[PDB]
């Protein structure tokens, strides 16, 4: 009926903690927001069922 | 404010009733701290110097250090010995560095022939009984005695 | 059946406990 | 002082099986009630391994290492006094003496001078006592780098009676330049082959030696020829690169393992 | 006990240290989880092992009445504990925790989601 809600901070799991990397991953747009969305989205989709 | 941060984030000064996904919160590492095991094994040079009595040059000697902690915090930062030098090496990074391999170089000589001692130099110790290479990066120390 | 971390992940909680679910 | 004791029966080298024996702790890494899996050097479970006796006879040949070593022996009398490790084995180039005389376990690397075959002579005389008595095992010892003493103990050299009640286990590894030893200790009540059951090597000692090791020998205990050894069997095997998925407990040991080719 | 930065006999990592019930065998220094990530550490000078967790985070959520309704709101932290999110009315809940919502003991329907069975409504 449901599968576990799982959440990801897209920037801590590619390479958190570093500021090199938020200046590098900020040059390949809303690959991050993307997800937060897709996976907000199967989250509420639980609640749904 | 909370009110202005999802008006911003969901482009539109009409946020709609709801609840919406912002800006990660994470405790910062407030702090670094460092662990190392303790520095129990001591380099001896307090064998090296404070033994009874050294060679004279021509003899040269070459105690081994190896398998210890190199600490000079009652070496260079002293101030009982009057000429203390380096080579390639800076002499606060003595604590910082690691060696593979050390040997000391211990003897007795007149104090001007203090300045025989340096890699590029002459002189009649400095040619007869000793030198350094042109690629040494250790550090000599000497004193009146 | 047999079942907050370094890597970015979390476990978010479902809106009904298994309380709830019990009672419905 | 060496000499070439020959008064020996000579033997054809001798095989048997070696179940799983060999297992250790790869890394220094905690890790309990899972299955955990590493690509490393092992002894190969189920594999011939070689097979040596001191009885009359004593059998230690000058025996190739590479890659690594599993060596093992079911003993009585404390017979089993070290090994001889290094590539030249004769001062052309430094080598690596790890012994056990009576008084202290000692590891010593210089450019050795050895013996064409080395031991430890001991006084076996019916005036019922038996210490240590004659050391034969390099001439020359001058470029000296790794040199060490345990703390003092005294061990029991005396011919004991009866079958083996002894085993000791031990596994070498040379990666990077920095050597290392791992090893176990356990009760046995065996006549003539390798316990059937599970052990897992504790590491033992790790130096930064930097030497290179292609031959390895063994170190025994013992009128020049014409001697009593004590009885005692022992095995060697070599490591081989191979995947191996272990078992940890609640208390972090590896308490079984697979062989991902046996 | 503190969120902190740590390097260990050159081991680097990130997290709350705290003390330890588990017993490490005298060779091991590090621990590693299923995962194969760095769970537990000996100290290499009391020689006695830390539990570490990396410390707190998650998602923060805006709860809102709607603009035309009015201009207040709430803040979830999500699975951040009360007692870690000042830094950035108060109840606590299984979701973490919550502030700028009064809790009330009055079950309604479910006028806003929050999450173990909370719920939030903005009303009288
Ligand atoms: C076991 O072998 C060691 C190594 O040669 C012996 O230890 C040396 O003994 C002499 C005499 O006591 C000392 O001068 C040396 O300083 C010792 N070596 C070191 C590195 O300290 C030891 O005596 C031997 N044991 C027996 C029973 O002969
Ligand atoms: C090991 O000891 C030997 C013994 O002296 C050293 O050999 C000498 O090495 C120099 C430089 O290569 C030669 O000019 C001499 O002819 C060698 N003589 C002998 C007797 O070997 C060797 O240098 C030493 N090695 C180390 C690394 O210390
Ligand atoms: C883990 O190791 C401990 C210590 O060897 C084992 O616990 C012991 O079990 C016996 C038998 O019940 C008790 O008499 C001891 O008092 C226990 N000691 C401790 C320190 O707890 C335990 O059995 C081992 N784990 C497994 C799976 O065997
Ligand atoms: C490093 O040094 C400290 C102290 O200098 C050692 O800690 C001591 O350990 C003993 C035994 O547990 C305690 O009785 C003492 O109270 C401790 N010292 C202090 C100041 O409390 C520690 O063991 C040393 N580490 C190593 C690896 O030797
Ligand atoms: C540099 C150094 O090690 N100096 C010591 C000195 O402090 C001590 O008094 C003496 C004992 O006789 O041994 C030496
Ligand atoms: C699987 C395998 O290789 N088995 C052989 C066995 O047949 C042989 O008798 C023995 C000789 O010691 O060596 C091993
Ligand atoms: C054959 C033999 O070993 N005889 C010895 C003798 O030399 C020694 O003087 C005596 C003292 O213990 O013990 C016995
Ligand atoms: C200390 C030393 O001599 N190490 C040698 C190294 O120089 C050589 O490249 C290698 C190849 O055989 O063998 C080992
Ligand atoms: C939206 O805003 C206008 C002005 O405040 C108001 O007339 C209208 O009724 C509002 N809509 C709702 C659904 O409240
Ligand atoms: C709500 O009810 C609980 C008992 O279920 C009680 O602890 C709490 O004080 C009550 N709060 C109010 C505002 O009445």
């Amino acid at each position: 009926v449901s599968m576990t809600k799982t959440s990801v901070d897209c920037t801590m799991y590619i390479c958190g903690d570093s500021t090199e990397c938020s200046n590098l991953l900020l040059q390949y747009g809303s690959f991050c927001t993307q997800l937060n969305r897709a996976l907000t989205g199967i989250a509420v989709e639980q609640d749904k069922n | 404010d909370p009110l202005s941060e999802t008006k911003c984030t969901l482009k539109s000064f009409t946020v709609e009733k709801g609840i919406y996904q912002t800006s990660n919160f994470r405790v910062q590492p407030t702090e670094s701290i460092v662990r190392f095991p303790n520095i129990t094994n001591l380099c001896p040079f307090g064998e090296v110097f404070n033994a009874t009595r050294f060679a004279s040059v021509y003899a040269w000697n070459r105690k081994r250090i190896s398998n210890c902690v190199a600490d000079y915090s009652v070496l260079y930062n002293s101030a009982s010995f009057s000429t203390f030098k380096c080579y390639g090496v800076s002499p606060t990074k003595l604590n910082d560095l690691c060696f593979t391999n050390v040997y000391a170089d211990s003897f007795v000589i007149r104090g001007d022939e203090v300045r025989q001692i340096a890699p590029g130099q002459t002189g009649k110790i400095a040619d007869y009984n000793y030198k350094l290479p042109d690629d040494f990066t250790g550090c000599v120390i000497a004193w009146n005695s | 059946v047999t079942l907050q971390k370094f890597n970015g992940l979390t476990v978010l909680p479902p809106l009904l406990t298994d309380e709830m679910i019990a009672q419905y | 002082q060496c000499v070439n004791l020959t008064t020996r029966t000579q033997l054809p080298p001798a095989y048997t099986n070696s179940f799983t024996r060999g297992v250790y702790y790869p890394d220094k890494v905690f890790r309990s009630s899972v299955l955990h899996s590493t690509q490393d050097l092992f002894l190969p479970f189920f594999s011939n391994v070689t097979w040596f006796h001191a009885i009359k006879r004593f059998d230690n040949p000058v025996l190739p290492f590479n890659d690594g070593v599993y060596f093992a022996s079911t003993e009585k009398s404390n017979i089993i006094r070290g090994w001889i490790f290094g590539t030249t084995l004769d001062s052309k180039t430094q080598s690596l003496l790890i012994v056990n005389n009576a008084t202290n376990v000692v590891i010593k690397v210089c450019e050795f001078q050895f013996c064409n075959d080395p031991f430890l002579g001991v006084y076996h005389k019916n005036n019922k006592s038996w210490m240590e008595s004659e050391f034969r095992v390099y001439s020359s010892a001058n470029n000296c780098t790794f040199e060490y003493v345990s703390q003092p103990f005294l061990m029991d050299l005396e011919g004991k009676q009866g079958n083996f009640k002894n085993l000791r286990e031990f596994v070498f590894k040379n990666i990077d330049g920095y050597f290392k030893i791992y090893s176990k200790h356990t009760p046995i009540n065996l006549v003539r082959d390798l316990p059937q059951g599970f052990s897992a090597l504790e590491p033992l000692v790790d130096l930064p030696i930097g030497i290179n090791i292609t031959r390895f020998q063994t170190l025994l205990a013992l009128s020049s020829s014409g001697w009593t050894a004590g009885a005692a069997a022992y095995y060697v095997g070599y490591l081989q690169p191979r995947t191996f998925l272990l078992k940890y407990n609640e208390n972090g040991t590896i308490t079984d393992a697979v062989d991902c080719a046996l | 006990n503190k969120c902190v930065n740590f390097n260990f006999n050159g081991l680097t990592g990130t997290g709350v240290l705290t003390e330890s019930n588990k017993k490490f065998l005298p060779f091991q220094q590090f621990g590693r989880d299923i995962d194969d990530t760095t769970d537990a550490v000996r100290d290499p000078q009391t020689l006695e092992i830390l539990d570490i967790t990396p410390c707190s985070f998650g998602g923060v959520s805006v709860i809102t009445p709607g603009t035309n309704t009015s201009n207040q709101v709430a803040v979830l932290y999500q699975g951040v504990n009360c007692t870690e999110v000042p830094v950035a009315n108060v109840f606590q809940t299984r979701a973490g925790c919550l502030i700028g919502a009064e809790h009330v003991n009055n079950s309604y329907e479910c006028d806003i989601p929050i999450g173990a069975g909370i719920c939030a409504s903005y009303q009288t």
